[PDB]
């Protein structure tokens, strides 16, 4: 499908826990 | 020469692991998880 968000469930695995410790409060992408 | 700062840390000395014993009341702790009771092998499927 390439329309919209197809309809299921798909669970989001964990990848890393990076220790920084830094105020955030905005971003933007690249 | 070295100067110490102090946040998540992150930088300290190793830890010993010692033996394990099974199938024993004992006094376990797995990085922090205190108890008391028996070991036993499991054949359980954990995710990795």
């Amino acid at each position: 499908l390439v329309r919209d968000l197809p309809q299921g469930f798909s669970a989001l695995e964990p990848l890393v826990d990076l220790p920084i410790g830094i105020n955030i409060t905005r971003f933007q992408t690249l | 020469v070295l100067s110490f700062e102090l946040a998540p840390a992150t930088v300290c000395g190793p830890k010993k692991s010692t033996n394990l014993v099974k199938n024993k009341c004992v006094n376990f702790n797995f990085n922090g998880l205190t108890g008391t009771g028996v070991l036993t092998e499991s054949n359980k499927k954990f995710l990795p």
